[PDB]
């Protein structure tokens, strides 16, 4: 009981931090765009307009490295409480040491003030002729800052209402479930597959167009793939695995990102499809209004088909009677055609009774088994 | 004691394994909670399975007995539970008591079990038992 | 090269 | 009883408003592809057959907003009906208006008649050379009009049988079905599926290859995409996801329709694989009658194949007997092939059998049940 | 194929029973390992120890619950002729 | 009993014999790598470290034909034990020697020492200008060796676990089962589908792009395919099909292998797909879990959603009674919303138990079986 107190609030606190942590978070990246999209036309690299904006990723990398450390210092003292232990040593792993770096090293990357510069040397599409530009090192931190998204995976675990709730936990701990970021992502698929394919595709459309604009502009004299606009037609004909080739990428970095948009649209779009046959699929409860109206239809049809059946025949037996050979004999094959129209029709109803009584077998068994209780 | 809201949250689980509202969870529903979970658990196992909290052997699991199998149970990870687990296991004929020679046979997967088994029969009973084993683990 | 797709391709 | 008669007195007066709806919206499509096809070749649009044929998309579109306006008025007081209402004010919701307004604004879109122009510049393709035209502003107005085709569905679901069927509505109402535009959709998908997904790529092809061809030929002179053959070719590769890359427009109007007909084509495709390959499916009454015959042919293979085993197994005792030692070796070797023989049709036997007890295993529990009553 | 399937979740099975029966012997090995240096007053030794079974329990419980949920499979897949089976004794 | 002890000595042998082949067979391959790239920058096929590198693959290959000889000398001898023969010439199959041979001369086809060249006559891609070169013979038998990557699969099925063990044997015997190699790749597809679909790619990745890059190198002026990079990319989006076309090889060495990569990418990627979209799908005791918690969810849902129906009807009861028109008016389309709301979650509710039911349906059947007994 003493211990539910302390996990309880240990877990508010690293919820908060979480929260915190993606605040600082995603304002660095956006002052990252920021800055990217001025320095290259508003103002230079050496403006005290690019010293007073990179120094707001700057201090906002060191709050979220601090709220990052804090953060897994929560974690370790939910660790003691949890498995009882009472030194913070017993919770310093191989494994949990080497996460902790990792997203201190990835939170860390960001653009450093001042104007430091390198020689990129690329070479064009559809020529391979040399192009050589002095690039700020600036644009090599930047993309790296979108690794900061990891943090929002934590965020939807933490504020997620079943991780908590008592209700959940011992529910699920009849059933031996693990309450992980895996178990939450299939929750989301199951509830809203649709909403969490069309977020993820659409985001992925923006920041990987941005990502090819902001690479594809220092080997760029012709304003082809820095555009905006020339960058989503691009991110999109290979999401879509289209490739029209027209517009390829003349550095690695595009190439790169252009070659993630065409892994990711592989299967994005299958499973999209499996959504979109899935939700096209009359449910169990509306198969059975289906069927029983085509059984009434199908009955409807075989009393005029049949009706067709006995009105030529007896319009065949008139003529013959009357001594008409032609008349009988165009008589004659309409008998035969409504024989077969009223063949296909009657077909066409065994096979609906064939489903009908395919799909109620088992709740069928469930009724012998009570009457026989 | 525990805040407003984890006792409100913990009484809506209670609640949730207690339909009648009599205050104690009869080991009919927790059964019937079992099996609208898709498990189907024997009388025998239900019975093991409810007095492994049951602090006072009444037979029914109150409130406070529900809170501390929610404090075992809210951790991702229980060593109890594995422990008793662990015992099970080591435990072939199903006795209770792990012979001498169950403890030598489980670690070929001679001095050393020997010094296992005198440091655990810590009432030196010549054999070992639940208790020593978690007095071992711990 | 009168259209650029003769240009693009005879120097790719 | 008596709301009963002003139901079906309403919902008569609504299909007929929804058909005259159609073949006025459809109406002013067909003279705008008329007028746009003209205006470009026979006459210019400051002649006297621009203004009279304006006209009648102007004066369509005035009665076609009538019938939509009158339209929701029919609705609006089937509302009163249903919900015994008095006052049409509690039928005015937020949703409802929204709706009301949006229908009007997209049936209103049609070139105005007046010869009003704008300065079109692009950039071509594979070269990014300026073309600046002189377009007429009844492009970016006649495009928009495709949009009429949403009557399409309205009146589909209005013309449906199920939808105002006693019979159904009663049957439905146990099963606590929805009518609505979504239960037709997916009730099309199973009856016809096939036909849906053909008459849905036919369309979209006539219609985007025109778009692609109107809106892509301002900045034209070759005579590339700018043709209806050259547009329908530069479309269908985009549908199959090709991507040849030999034709892309130059326009952003044809290159939105290029990326709308490449979603819809990776999907549609995926839909006809589907359907294609549950139509090659053995139904259950006919997988009975295969593996019946199955069973048959494997019966004979068996007494055909133990037959060659003794057949050889006495060649070889005869060859043995008669002391020929190359002949006694062949023999042998021909009764170990014989032997595998028999063992491989065996197996395959066992197999087909494990095949139809699969299959016929709830049937065969039902003939039980039914021997315990 | 379903017989295929019935021979490797009966593998499977043998597997995961001698897995338990190695992680579960490790839980005590290092529980006593642990009691041992303890006893001795080694405090970064029993500390270690210390990490290794709270390892080795959580490798235990690995191999558990993957061992429950192919038990969960194989009576999934054998169950509508084990319904013949008890059909047949009530006749 | 005696042939027990014979049959694992044998397979011992064999087992043993694989490794040692996979050992040479992959040691050729990489001083095949080792000498082809250095013999074109470094030194010339004319000098002394390419006369003593073609001979360590020459010698490998001669270690390498004799372990497969002395590898189906112990196959017949363990055909001559299982079939109970005296003779090996009973195993003598026309089946048998055409695969000895065809191992035979897969081995053996390696770069021969000395200084030969043929004349390679090419013609360009896009302008398809001829172009000719005295190309080395040693390319057109450095290829084929990657054929002995079928080793590897030898060496998987040997190495398994089940193929030997007497556990197993067992317990396939009662089944039927045979324990070839499409077996051990089944059962690789069920316990590591994502591995071994990720490392068969990567492996294609790398050997398919050093294949175009080595074959392309002869006809490449501008290191365009020639370079790795180039070829790494080259091979990426025809895997994944998107095949931009701003690169494509010269020759029809680096065709066949785009054209073996197409196919290959068009199955692994629906392949991968398919894993992908088989580990994001809720277990059965996840789903009882899911299912457990929207119950609880949907009727504290049905609580709030009737207590706005009566909170807006009692609303709209003393607004009336007030003689206030807008105010009751404005509450009573808050009711009919209400209504409507409580109705679609009781809808949903309704739903999520038709689920509840229809996966607890065979199990319920399994308690009222146990009640009968
Ligand atoms: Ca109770
Ligand atoms: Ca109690
Ligand atoms: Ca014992
Ligand atoms: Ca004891
Ligand atoms: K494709
Ligand atoms: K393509």
């Amino acid at each position: 009981l003493g211990a539910l107190r302390r996990r309880r609030a240990l877990f508010e606190k690293r919820k908060r931090l979480s929260d915190y942590a993606l605040i600082f978070g995603m304002f660095g990246i956006v002052v990252m765009v920021i800055e990217t999209e001025l320095s290259w036309g508003a103002y230079d690299k050496a403006s005290l307009y690019s010293l007073a904006l990179k120094c707001l990723i700057s201090l906002s990398t060191i709050i979220l490295l601090g709220l990052i450390i804090v953060y897994h210092a929560r974690e370790i003292q939910l660790f003691m409480v949890d498995n009882g232990a009472d030194d913070w040593r017993i919770a310093m792993t191989y494994e949990r040491i080497f996460f902790i770096c990792l997203e201190i090293l990835v939170c860390a990357i960001h653009p450093i003030p001042g104007n430091y510069t390198f020689t990129w040397t690329a070479r064009l599409a559809f020529s391979y002729a040399p192009s050589t530009t002095t690039a700020d090192v600036d644009i090599i931190l930047s993309i790296p800052m979108f690794l900061r998204l990891y943090l929002i995976a934590r965020v939807m675990l933490l504020h997620s209402k079943l991780f908590t709730d008592a209700s959940s936990r011992s529910i699920g701990a009849l059933n031996k479930i693990n309450f992980n970021t895996r178990f939450v992502m299939k929750t989301l698929m199951t509830i809203c597959p649709g909403t969490v394919l069309l977020v993820f595709s659409i985001s992925l459309w923006i920041i990987a167009a941005w990502t090819v604009r902001a690479c594809e502009r220092y080997h760029d004299q012709q304003d082809v793939t820095s555009n905006f606009l020339g960058a989503m037609w691009l991110i999109s004909i290979t999401f879509l695995s289209i490739g029209y080739g027209d517009m390829v990428p003349n550095t690695y970095c595009g190439k790169g990102v252009c070659l993630l948009t065409g892994i990711m649209g592989a299967g994005c779009t299958a499973l999209v499809v499996a959504v979109v046959a899935r939700k096209l699929e009359l449910t169990k409860a509306e198969k059975h209004v289906h069927n029983f109206m085509m059984d009434i239809q199908y009955t409807k049809e075989m009393k005029e088909s049949a009706a067709r059946v006995l009105q030529e025949a007896w319009m065949f037996y008139k003529h013959t009677r009357r001594k008409e050979s032609h008349a009988a004999r165009r008589h004659q094959r309409k008998l035969l055609a409504a024989i077969n129209a009223f063949r296909q029709v009657r077909l066409k109803h065994r096979k609906l009774r064939e489903q009908v009584n395919s799909m109620v077998d088992i709740s069928k068994m469930h009724m012998i088994l009570y009457d026989l209780q | 004691q525990l805040t407003e809201e984890q006792i409100a949250e913990f009484k809506e689980a209670f609640s949730l394994f207690d339909k009648d509202g009599d205050g104690t969870i009869t080991t009919k529903e927790l059964g019937t909670v079992m099996r609208s979970l898709g498990q189907n658990p024997t009388e025998a196992e239900l019975q093991d399975m409810i007095n492994e909290v049951d602090a006072d052997g009444n037979g029914t699991i109150d409130f406070p007995e529900f809170l501390t199998m929610m404090a075992r149970k809210m951790k991702d990870t229980d060593s109890e539970e594995e422990i008793r687990e662990a015992f099970r296991v080591f435990d072939k004929d199903g006795n209770g008591y792990i012979s001498a020679a169950e403890l030598r046979h489980v670690m070929t997967n001679d001095e050393e079990v020997d010094e296992m088994i005198r440091e655990a029969d810590i009432d030196g009973d010549g054999q070992v038992n639940y208790e020593e084993f978690v007095q071992m683990m711990t | 090269p009168e259209t650029a797709l003769c240009a693009r391709r005879c120097q790719q």
